[PDB]
This record gives C-alpha cells, sequence and structure tokens, in this order.
RNA sequence: AAGCUCGUAUCAGUUUUAUGAGGUAAAGCGAAUGAUUAGAGGUUCCGGGGUCGAAAUGACCUUGACCUAUUCUCAAACUUUAAAUAUGUAAGAAGUCCUUGUUACUUAAUUGAACGUGGACAUUUGAAUGAAGAGCUUUUAGUGGGCCAUUUUUGGUAAGC
RNA sequence: GAGAACAGAAAUCUCCAGUAGAACAAAAGGGUAAAAGCCCCCUUGAUUUUGAUUUUCAGUGUGAAUACAAACCAUGAAAGU
RNA sequence: GGUUGCGGCCAUAUCUACCAGAAAGCACCGUUUCCCGUCCGAUCAACUGUAGUUAAGCUGGUAAGAGCCUGACCGAGUAGUGUAGUGGGUGACCAUACGCGAAACUCAGGUGCUGCAAUCU
RNA sequence: GCGGAUUUAGCUCAGUUGGGAGAGCGCCAGACUGAAGAUCUGGAGGUCCUGUGUUCGAUCCACAGAAUUCGCACCA
RNA sequence: CGCGGGGUGGAGCAGCCCGGUAGCUCGUCGGGCUCAUAACCCGAAGGUCGUCGGUUCAAAUCCGGCCCCCGCAACCA
RNA sequence: AUGUUU
C-alpha cells in the first residue's frame, strides 16, 4: 500500500583505487572504462602520508557513474561474482550498499595482458521518488522521514529482488 | 634623565577658556565636495533661471 | 622561597587567569576540591555548614590546601571518614606575579632596577568576595559540632574573617529543607549521583512519566 | 532519536535563520541585491525586473518593481492565457516562452501608452537586435533581465522570454551569445536557427522524426497534437498567428472568476485544521496524566 | 611599540550583532537619501567599503552629495578648541535615517493644524511643549484599600 | 593689546523632550570559546586490559575515551545579556504648506534632483534656565621640567615609587 | 556517523548529519555560506587625467584608504562589479 | 481561505517526532531529436502535460517538545553606578544621603505577520 | 641575571625542504685462525631531552620547560 | 657598477685556444696472483660537461641572459 | 715489499 515509494537503484558507481599512478593506472582506468561504456573520471590524491608512495594531485584511483538499466546490468553482473551472497554488515544506514569483487577479468573480456587484472568496488545508492528534492537547485529540500532508505528496507529490496540472501548480524 | 610622557591634564579647561565654539553654520553652504556632474547640470540651470527671470521682468 | 601572603592578600589586579597568554603557571598546590564521602546521597546528609568570607581578598592556593587538609583530618579523626561530605568552593585561578629581584651584595650593579618590572608567575589565589562560601560541608544533623569545629579549625589557615554558618538548605541543594522535604514526598526529586534531578512541569510529558513516577 | 538528529539545545540558540525565501530556496539575495540596488542619484526611480520564472506546465513572465513594503507588478503575463492567442500546447517550450515575452511587452507597452512608438520586431528574422531609442521621443521601457535561480545556458527558455520580450517593443539589455544558434566555436549567431526555436522549428522537427519513426512514442508524446489534428508543419503559422494577435490584443482579459471570493474561502476553511486553544492543551495534557492512574 | 591603525579599538564596534549577520537586508538599498536629509552613522562590518571611521560611528550628520552607492555626509568634528567641518562619503550601508527630527516634524504638521484651528474656533494655541509639570491635588480614598502597615525586617542569612 | 561689524540681539563645560551610538561595571557558563570539581547513566559493536573462554569480547571484574542529563568554581587580551556616568543630533521664518519656471543632470514619461518666481501663516516664531551682548580680525609675550588630593586605573611586595 | 577487494587507525568511492566548529598568503581582530571559501571560464580596473574626501594632523607632509567626474577597457545574459 | 510568481520584516518564521491536505496551484513525475552540460540527461539543458502519484517536496495541525519572541509590583529597587560628608573601619572594605538602575532566575502568554499580481470546489 | 648556542640506539655524530630516523665506533651472531688480535659479512638497538597544542603525519612545520656549556656582568 | 678568471664521473684535472667528440688518476665493486696483505694484472659501474635560450649538414666547446667563488678597480641621491 | 700474539 504504498503509491511511488519503490526503492531504486539511482546509481553504482565502480571504483578502481590504484596504490600508484603509472601504467597500471591507466590499465585500470581502460577496464572500468570498457564494461562501463562511459569515460571514467581520474581521482586524485589528497595528502602524502605513508605507506603507499601516493602523493598531492596524483591521480591515484579512477571511478565511473552508471545510472539505469546499465547500471542495473552491471550489479547483477558483478553480484554473480559474489554468488547472491552480501554481509549484513554490508548496508549502510542510510539505505545504500556495496561489495568488492577481484579477478575481474571472470566476466566478459578475458585475461589480455594488455590489460591486467584489477578487483573493483561496486557501490549502490538506493532511494525512492523524488530524490530530486534533494539535488535540484530550486526550492531545496530534505525527503521526509517515512520516505527515507533504511538499512532493513535495502536489505528487504536486496533479498526479494535477486531472490538474493544476507548474512549474520 | 626621564620626564613626564603625556597628560590631557589642564587641556579642557584650556580649551573652554575661549570656548568651544559652533562652525558658524551659512545659509548656501560650499559646493566643494558635490558630484561634478550635478554641479555642471545645476550651473547650465541657474543660468537659464537667471536668464528666464530676466527676460521675465517687463 | 614562597613569599608572605600579606604581599598578595587583596585584590589589587584585575583577575590574571592561565590562558593563551601566560602558559607558564605552577600547578595549584590544592587538587582536591570534593572529599569524604563524596557519592553520598542527597537524603543521607541533610545539614549543611558554611565556611563563609567576610572580607574581598585573595585565598592563596596553598591556604586552601591547608585549611583543606586540616578540616579533613580533623572531621575524619572525631567522626569518620565517611560521616561528611567536604567540598572547597573556591578555586585559585589568579595567577599571582613575582618580580625576582636577586638578594646579594652589588645587586644593583648587576640588576636593572624597576626597569622591565613585569614578573614571572608565582603562584596562584582565589578571589572571594565578602559572603562568598569559602568551604561547604554536609553531614547528619548529629555530627553538627564536629562540622562546625572542623571549619573553625581550618579558618585558622585563612587570612581575615570567615564566618561558620549553617545553611536552611538541605545538604549542597539550593532548596529550604522544608522545600526539598516537600517535594521528595510528593516524589518530584530522583537521586542521579552525589545530586539529584528535579521534576520541572516543562518539558515532554513522555519523559516526565518515564523519569520521576509521581503520577 | 538519532545523535546527530534533534540537534542540542545551544546548537538551536546559537542558528542564525536566513532570510526565510533563502531558506525556501527560492531567491537569491545576492543577485537581488544588484538587480534592484538604483543609483542613489535619482532618488525615485524603480528598477523593473522582467522576471521569468518556469514552472512546470506554465511560464510566468512578469514585470516587477521594488518598494520598502514589497515588491510590485506593473504588469504580468503567463503561458496559461496563450490559449486566448492559438497556443494550447507546448505552453512551457522555447516557442511559449517566447511568445510570452512578446505578450508581457505589449502588455506593458499598451499600459504605459509606449505601444504606438516602438512597435519592436514585427517581421522577425532571428537577427540580434535591441530596441532602439527614436530620435527627438520618450526612451524605451528598460528592464532588466531576471532569470532567477535558473542557470544561464545557450538556448534557455528563459532567453526565448527575454528575445520575445525584447522584439515586444521593451528595451532589455543583452548579449546574443545565449541565445539557439550561437556557436560557441566563433563569436557569431545563427539567425535562422533563433527564428527556428522562435517558432518552434525545433518541436516541429522533432514531431516529422518522430513521425518517420516509431509512432509509439509520436503517439504518446503530441497526443494532444493528435487529438487537435496539428501537423508538424502547422507550428509556424500558429505561432506567426499568436504573435499577431498578441499585438493586436495584449490587454489582459481575465477570468471571470466563478465562485466567488467568499465562498472560495469557506470552501478552503472547511478543509483547514484550526489551533486548539491553551485550555484545550492543558485540557489534552492533563488527560495524558490521569491516564497513568497507576503505570499503564 | 603603539598602534593607531585605522580600524584599530574596533573589535566590538564593528561586529554583527550576534545572529544578524550575513547578507544586508534590501531595505537598506531601497532607502532613498535627499541632499539635506539627516543620518546616523553606524558602520557594517559586513561592507568594508565606504566605511566610515570608528570616530564617526554614533555620530548624526547632514547629507549634503549623493553618488551612485554613497552619500556624503557633514559631521562637525571637535578638535581642539573649536568644531572643523568634516565631510565623509559613505556607503548606504553604513547610515540610516535620523529620527531626531521626525517628532519635530510631526509637531510642527500638529501645530499649523493646531493654529488653524484656534483660528477658527477662537483665541488659544499653547503650542509651545511644556515640561513634566508637578502633580496638582488628588483625593485617594481607602475604599477597600485600607493601609497596610509594613515594619523592617530582621536580619538572617539563609544561605 | 589694538580693536572692527553689529547689538529687535546672539549663544551655553546645564537641564528637559525626542531619537541614535557604545560593550565598561554588573551578570553568564545545566549559553558559544577557553578554563575547572565531583558523582550518575549509557556505551563489552565502549580503546581495551585481567581472567577464563579450546578461543570470540563470548560471560564477567573492571581502567579508561567518548555521549547524555546533572554538579562546584572562573576570564584584561571570553560572551547571549547589559547598566550608571560620559557622548552625537534635533526642538523652525535659512521653517512648513500650495501653485509652477530653468537644466546640457536624471526618468519610459514635466518623471525625479537642485536652484528658483509667486502666495499663506508674529501674542507661546513652536521645551527649561541663563546671557557685564554677540560675531569677527590682526599681532605679539611668556610657557612647552610640573606636582598634589578624591575617584577610575597600570607595573611593582611596597614606596613621600 | 554509517557503508565498499586488496585498503588497516590515514589513501579511493557513497550517503547522512553538519551556522561554519573550515578556508580566505602572513600577526591578531573583525567580516564572509546559492560567499569573500573550493573548482572552472574569460581577462588585465595592479590602466589614463587631474581634483575632492577619511585617519595620523598643525586639520602640514608621507603612507594607507573612501566616494565621485572625464576616458579606455574587462567580465557577465544582465542588473551591475 | 488555499496555491503560485515576486517580495518586506528576517526563527512568533528555526529544529525534532507524528498526523492530515477537497479544489486549483506547486511538486514529484515521463522522453532524449534539437540548444546545452555532464564520468553518469543524477545536476544542468531541451521536449511532452502525455504514462502515474500526493509517496516525497510544500502547506497546516499536533507535542506539560527543543529553540525563539513578548510581558511581569518574578527575582530586584538586588548587583552595579553618578554625586556627598572632618561617615564607620588599622586595614580589607562597609554603612548612610540625593539619584539612575541591570543580568541571570521564576512565572505567564505566543509559535509568523504582511504587500503587489495571478489563480482556485 | 643578560646575549648566544647544542640535546639523535652505549659513544661520535648526519638528519631537516610539511623526505624517510640513519652511518661509523661499540654489542651480538656467523665467517678466518689450532686459538686470539686484526679484518670480513649479517642483525638488533631510539617509543629523537620532557609535557601540551597546530598540521594529512612529524627529529624534522611547529609552544612552556629541563639539561649541558661559551661570552658579558663595567664607573665609583 | 666595470673588467677578468673558474664550475666537467664520488674527489682532483685534461679535452675548451674554433664540432668529428666525453678521457687520466685516486676512489667503488667483481675476479686473478699470494699461505695471506699491499703493489700488480684483467674487467665492470660511475658526469653527458654550473642553469636556460641562441648559431651550427650533426656544438661541453663558439654566443647571449642567469646562479655560485675569487682578484683588481670605481663610488654626490 | 710486508704479515701482530701464543
Ligand atoms: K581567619
Ligand atoms: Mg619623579
Ligand atoms: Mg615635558
Ligand atoms: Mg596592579
Ligand atoms: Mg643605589
Ligand atoms: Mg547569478
Ligand atoms: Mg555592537
Ligand atoms: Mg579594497
Ligand atoms: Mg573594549
Ligand atoms: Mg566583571
Ligand atoms: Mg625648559
Ligand atoms: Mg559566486
Ligand atoms: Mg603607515
Ligand atoms: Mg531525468
Ligand atoms: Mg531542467
Ligand atoms: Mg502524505
Ligand atoms: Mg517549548
Ligand atoms: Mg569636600
Ligand atoms: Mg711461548
Amino acid at each position: 500500500q504504498n503509491p511511488m515509494r519503490d526503492l531504486k537503484i539511482e546509481k553504482l558507481v565502480l571504483n578502481i583505487s590504484v596504490g600508484e599512478s603509472g601504467d597500471r593506472l591507466t590499465r585500470a582506468s581502460k577496464v572500468l572504462e570498457q564494461l562501463s561504456g562511459q569515460t571514467p573520471v581520474q581521482s586524485k590524491a589528497r595528502y602524502t602520508v605513508r605507506t603507499f608512495g601516493i602523493r598531492r594531485n596524483e591521480k591515484i584511483a579512477v571511478h565511473v557513474t552508471v545510472r539505469g538499466p546499465k547500471a542495473e546490468e552491471i550489479l547483477e553482473r558483478g553480484l554473480k561474482v559474489k554468488e547472491y551472497q552480501l554481509r549484513d554488515r554490508n548496508f549502510s544506514a542510510t539505505g545504500n550498499f556495496g561489495f568488492g569483487i577481484d579477478e575481474h577479468i571472470d566476466l566478459g573480456i578475458k585475461y589480455d595482458p594488455s590489460i591486467g587484472i584489477f578487483g573493483m568496488d561496486f557501490y549502490v545508492v538506493m532511494n525512492r521518488p523524488g530524490a530530486r528534492v534533494t539535488r535540484r537547485k530550486r526550492c531545496k529540500g530534505t525527503v521526509g522521514n517515512s520516505h527515507k532508505t533504511t538499512k532493513e528496507d535495502t536489505v528487504s529490496w536486496f533479498k526479494q529482488k535477486y531472490d538474493a540472501d544476507v548474512l549474520d548480524k | 634623565a626621564k620626564s613626564k610622557n603625556h597628560t590631557a591634564h589642564n587641556q579642557t579647561r584650556k580649551a573652554h577658556r575661549n570656548g568651544i565654539k559652533k562652525p558658524k553654520t551659512y545659509k548656501y553652504p560650499s559646493l566643494k565636495g558635490v558630484d561634478p556632474k550635478f554641479r555642471r547640470n545645476h550651473k547650465h540651470a541657474l543660468h537659464g533661471t537667471a536668464k528666464a527671470l530676466a527676460a521675465a521682468k517687463k | 622561597a614562597r613569599r608572605p601572603a600579606r604581599c598578595y592578600r587583596y585584590q589589587k589586579n584585575k583577575p590574571y587567569p592561565k590562558s593563551r597568554y601566560n602558559r607558564a603557571v605552577p600547578d595549584s598546590k590544592i587538587r582536591i576540591y570534593d572529599l569524604g564521602k563524596k557519592k553520598a546521597t542527597v537524603d543521607e546528609f541533610p545539614l549543611c555548614v558554611h565556611l563563609v568570607s567576610n572580607e574581598l581578598e585573595q585565598l592563596s592556593s596553598e591556604a586552601l590546601e591547608a585549611a583543606r587538609i586540616c578540616a579533613n583530618k580533623y572531621m575524619t579523626t572525631v567522626s569518620g571518614r565517611d560521616a561528611f561530605h567536604l567540598r572547597v568552593r573556591v578555586h585559585p585561578f589568579h595567577v599571582l606575579r613575582i618580580n625576582k629581584m636577586l638578594s646579594c651584595a652589588g645587586a644593583d650593579r648587576l640588576q636593572q632596577g624597576m626597569r622591565g618590572a613585569w614578573g614571572k608567575p608565582h603562584g596562584l589565589a582565589a578571589r572571594v568576595d565578602i559572603g562568598q562560601i569559602i568551604f561547604s560541608v554536609r553531614t547528619k544533623d548529629s555530627n553538627k559540632d564536629v562540622v562546625v569545629e572542623g571549619l573553625r579549625r581550618a579558618r585558622y589557615k585563612f587570612p581575615g574573617q570567615q564566618k561558620i554558618i549553617l545553611s536552611k538548605k538541605w545538604g549542597f541543594t539550593n532548596l529550604d529543607r522544608p522545600e526539598y522535604l516537600k517535594k521528595r514526598e510528593a516524589g518530584e526529586v530522583k537521586d542521579d549521583g552525589a545530586f539529584v534531578k528535579f521534576l520541572s512541569k516543562k518539558g515532554s510529558l513522555e519523559n516526565n512519566i518515564r523519569e520521576f513516577p509521581e503520577y | 532519536a538519532f545523535q546527530k538528529d534533534a540537534k542540542s539545545s545551544a546548537y538551536s540558540s546559537r542558528f542564525q535563520t536566513p532570510f526565510r525565501r533563502r531558506r525556501e530556496g527560492k531567491t537569491d539575495y545576492y543577485q537581488r541585491k544588484r538587480l534592484v540596488t538604483q543609483h542613489k542619484a535619482k532618488y525615485n526611480t524603480p528598477k523593473y525586473r522582467l522576471v521569468v520564472r518556469f514552472t512546470n506546465k506554465d511560464i510566468i513572465c512578469q514585470i516587477i518593481s521594488s518598494t520598502i513594503t514589497g515588491d510590485v507588478v506593473l504588469a504580468a503575463a503567463y503561458s496559461h492565457e496563450l490559449p486566448r492567442y492559438g497556443i494550447t500546447h507546448g505552453l512551457t517550450n522555447w516557442a511559449a516562452a517566447y511568445a510570452t515575452g512578446l505578450l508581457i511587452a505589449r502588455r506593458t507597452l499598451q499600459k504605459l501608452g509606449l505601444d504606438e512608438t516602438y512597435k519592436g520586431v514585427e517581421e522577425v528574422e532571428g537577427e540580434y537586435e535591441l530596441t532602439e531609442a527614436v530620435e527627438d521621443g520618450p526612451r524605451p521601457f528598460k528592464v532588466f533581465l531576471d532569470i532567477g535561480l535558473q542557470r544561464t545556458t545557450t538556448g534557455a527558455r528563459v532567453f526565448g522570454a527575454l528575445k520575445g520580450a525584447s522584439d515586444g517593443g521593451l528595451y532589455v539589455p543583452h548579449s546574443e551569445n545565449r541565445f539557439p544558434g550561437w556557436d560557441f566555436e566563433t563569436e557569431e549567431i545563427d539567425p535562422e536557427l533563433l527564428r527556428s526555436y522562435i517558432f518552434g522549428g525545433h518541436v516541429s522537427q522533432y514531431m516529422e522524426e518522430l513521425a518517420d519513426d516509431d509512432e509509439e512514442r509520436f503517439s504518446e508524446l503530441f497526443k494532444g497534437y493528435l487529438a487537435d489534428d496539428i501537423d508538424a508543419d502547422s507550428l509556424e503559422d500558429i505561432y506567426t498567428s499568436a504573435h499577431e494577435a498578441i499585438r493586436a490584443d495584449p490587454a489582459f482579459k481575465p477570468t471571470e472568476k466563478k465562485f466567488t471570493k467568499e465562498q472560495y474561502a469557506a470552501e478552503s476553511k472547511k478543509y483547514r485544521q484550526t489551533k486548539l486553544s491553551k485550555e484545550e492543551r492543558a485540557a489534552r495534557v492533563a488527560a495524558k496524566i490521569a491516564a497513568l492512574a497507576g503505570q499503564q | 611599540g603603539k598602534s593607531h591603525g585605522y580600524r584599530s579599538r574596533t573589535r566590538y564596534m564593528f561586529q554583527r550583532d550576534f545572529r544578524k549577520h550575513g547578507a544586508v537586508h534590501l531595505s537598506t538599498y531601497l532607502k532613498v537619501y535627499k541632499v539635506g536629509d539627516i543620518v546616523d552613522i553606524k558602520a557594517n562590518g559586513s561592507i568594508q567599503k565606504g566605511m566610515p571611521h570608528k570616530f564617526y560611528q554614533g555620530k548624526t550628520g547632514v547629507v549634503y552629495n549623493v553618488t551612485k552607492s554613497s552619500v556624503g555626509v557633514i559631521i562637525n568634528k571637535m578638535v581642539g578648541n573649536r568644531y572643523l567641518e568634516k565631510r565623509l562619503n559613505l556607503r548606504v550601508e553604513h547610515i540610516k535615517h535620523s529620527k531626531c527630527r521626525q517628532e519635530f516634524l510631526e509637531r510642527v504638521k500638529a501645530n499649523a493644524a493646531k493654529r488653524a484651528e484656534a483660528k477658527a474656533q477662537g483665541v488659544a494655541v499653547q503650542l509651545k511643549r511644556q515640561p513634566a509639570q508637578p502633580r496638582e491635588s488628588r483625593i485617594v480614598s481607602t475604599e477597600g484599600n485600607v493601609p497596610q502597615t509594613l515594619a523592617p525586617v530582621p536580619y538572617e542569612t539563609f544561605i
């Protein structure tokens, strides 16, 4: 009994946080460009602390945001890697959820040593219709409490759809 | 040898011996800092007013 | 050595606390301000006695520590460690300065006199007004003489005049004893720690129902 | 509730609320100050804004001056008045914005007695030009464009309304680099593309493409056009006739206002909750307290 | 060394009236100042341009010039044993219309009306203000107001 | 000192009325910042340790480190608030009101701005008190080591510092 | 604060809360939230002429600053700046 | 009286938690050829007003609500302070006389008002 | 008391630009020797003089001290 | 300000004095000889010539600015 | 050419 409080995928962000900025970074950018079908964005480092050799504004990561049916397809493809089993702790309090895969080459294109191996980070942001209220320029507002996404709502939606399951508390 | 540095002692008495005089307001005050565009137009307006008043004294 | 307290008895300077602009203040001699049975409930100690200043002056942290030690030791010896709760209600936040002038023959030769005389931190003192409470001690009504004598002993450690006053309040609360009794029998007082919380007729009814089940 | 919701008493006490229309996300006061602030050496001259606002399903085009008591509308035009001039569909598109700007310009000139002089651009061809002052005559009515919070983009319907108001005879200072048809790679505008957008050429071309393509989309979109038997090639003459009728009679015939304001007020007053009095609040508090005869 | 800058000792003078920070409301810019208008000077700390010197905070003067965003104000400054004419170029955010003469203008209109009605009805004007006069005789009744006798209270501590 | 122009008179180390400005005294810290005392309840997912736990924080003992509601005491270089004294301006004819002339300024526009012509209003011409009058000018002496008293106040233990 | 492979207590990605508790070259104070902060785009008003004004003040100088005028520009859709 | 565009004062307007909303309006909402902008039509742009919904925004109500606002022979004429004495007191400081006069606290009330224009069961 | 300096593994020291705690002599272990010394390899060794704050972190950017010392301390 | 000279492997120098092109010694490492060490013998590694720009069928070199070091000489706001 | 002790 809910007209348009239908939880749906707003976006899926694929992330490759490489420890360096060498050719591996370009290869990772090409990797997450291939399945996304969009030009990715380079993420510069903000500090130079320790243990990574990363420097201020070194372009150490690369990410891409996918929306709509392409995002849903990529989400299902990365879910088949995790065998449709995600931990409960994988679900955030605000109703989004994520997971990490390694050895991405097990789907789509093969090893291709010109490209190499990268694990990738999936994060899915979940909301309802009317999320524009918080993002539009004019009359920007806050989504009401009953319309906000919760971790329980996202867990229930994620087990209803994909016929998946969650794990221990 | 050190000496005194500053004091306002007796200064008000000195000022009030000849008094604090208000600055003698005049009608038609000076147009020193008035906007020069306004002043330029005011000159022509006053010239036209003077000529009109002279011509109209028949 | 330490200068005599007569040199810093009076509030001659503006308050000069340890701050961003001092950074070099020695530690106060008194570090403990609550002693005795400081965990006792408000119901346990109805009788409150105050050692109150009758002068505008400065009490050194050394004198505060000496008087606290004297009063606590006397009342502990006579009535027991847990027969009272003594609270020092003045904190030595004002820093005293000293312009150190080396004492020896020929000091004028290697001294600048009054040039650059601004002093270094010498100690700490509490600035008390007339009628300001210095010591508060709550206890049972039977321990009145012991408590009064303890504060009388502590008074010898302070400069100036101090008065022993029996408070009309219940313990360390701001309520006169009949009013506290009425509130307690009406159930609008809940023990929180060594102090109590009072039920107000304002705020959320759900919270005023949860706390203070006086309904 | 949450450890970050239900902010603390100190935070609430020290919170300074923005201006109400800034909290509502409606007024950009930084821009409004510069739009409204008059040269002090005029001492009464209002600065008229051509306020153009786009809601869903409607376009608001107002001419507004500022006072201490509040803003005062000199003339207002809406895109829901375009059916009177022969536009019944696409009431928020570029051509509707142009028509509304032309209507507000003509209505304001008629109100100010400046309609015969400053006829504007009667033969619109998409050429960039401002309403010039006539020689030895009153200067054209000058208004300044007020987008509001809408973003300045090359092709915006807000600049379509600007173009329509400028063509209507109002002097609205503007450049041509925000009109549809401006080539960002160079410094010239495309007058044919601007005229096409003025007369709905982009919408007609979309209609033709959708008809020559999958008909389900052309049946869902433009459904009212089919039900009104309006062809894509008819849009240019529809908007030309609308411009002619606007120039012919921009006199703001208002709605007949059935259900007079008093019965409107009564009907709305039926469906409104009233504030409980202090006696009722105390009664509810006493009832809630007496509910705990024991403890629930 | 000593420090006397342009904005020296203005730390609290030029503050923003706690919980009234941010943008200046539009009535300040919609105010109209004519030459001869009397204005009070109060610097707005958020507008750093056209700002008056700290000496003129709280000073009341007369507009002598009107520019695009500012007015010229005439202030008589006490220098030594006399007053010197100072001309300040102040943006409108730092001034407001003075109400030191609104009461005078309303009294002027009321006096004109009273004089006209006097010369229409009879002969009585009394158009000058008068200081608060001594109270006239009055009779104070005890009906329901019988005097209650008070006494000084004895000393007690209640601490 | 010399005076000069006037003297229906002008103004004032003062009050009153009206209207501003200030951030000191006080006050406040269950209000921001910085200090500061104590207990209480939640945080074992509190940082955890002891001890088991075959081991996990899992069961406890519990040192904390936070959060919540309280609590004692403070600030020249803290503050929501905020005096008293002191302080700016105004209390009219150089005013008010009505009509309309100039402009190359300004307005969409005789629109506004400023300066005007003409007309009307003297018992209190628009608070109090006072006024060996007011205003103005020139030219010159000496002085340019200060000190004391009440009150506010800085350094200093203090000083006839 | 809650979430994601390596990746932990600091890397990158996401959401929520967040009156400024950040940042604005430097000392401190004031000021600033669709900004004065961060990023991006275009630029040279850090230009010309000579006056007026505020502070310091003798109402001198110097420094600094304010508001105009007469030009030429920059920017923006524009008001403006 | 509701709603919208522009607003004035800028919390009596804010914040938290629930509830309700007829009509219209607003809104969410549907699409990507065109102008335009993005990693992503999410934002921004354009198109449709059609496919749907009041779920959210928004509005209003509720709450011994937080905050905020107002008032008080509430605290308190208290603190402080101008003026006075060959007043008290070793002093610290204090009292008195003629005046001005808080803040905290407590209690009570309140929770946007309003301008222009348009529109509405 | 003033004006300065330095403080780093047991010893001498290098850091230092918002690098990163390191090198010799010591010690240990293994080589070599019949066995020593000498050499030759490898390793450990500091919570950078103490405490508090500002930085994304910190000897190093960065406050109050503590220790060790050098120069001056004069005219009667 | 002026005139000059110098900067080259970790260190000290040549090659520069007109482009045919980076070398000598010490130092480091590996091996060889010796019972072992030094000398000795054979290898390897080490600058691309103080920083940029300029002219050259292909410049450390020739030219012009600039950084550091030294000598001499000069000095009205 | 040199190679220290027992
Ligand atoms: K004593
Ligand atoms: Mg002397
Ligand atoms: Mg002297
Ligand atoms: Mg002192
Ligand atoms: Mg001597
Ligand atoms: Mg803007
Ligand atoms: Mg202030
Ligand atoms: Mg500036
Ligand atoms: Mg001050
Ligand atoms: Mg104080
Ligand atoms: Mg002399
Ligand atoms: Mg901006
Ligand atoms: Mg200077
Ligand atoms: Mg969309
Ligand atoms: Mg849009
Ligand atoms: Mg609803
Ligand atoms: Mg409340
Ligand atoms: Mg006397
Ligand atoms: Mg032997």
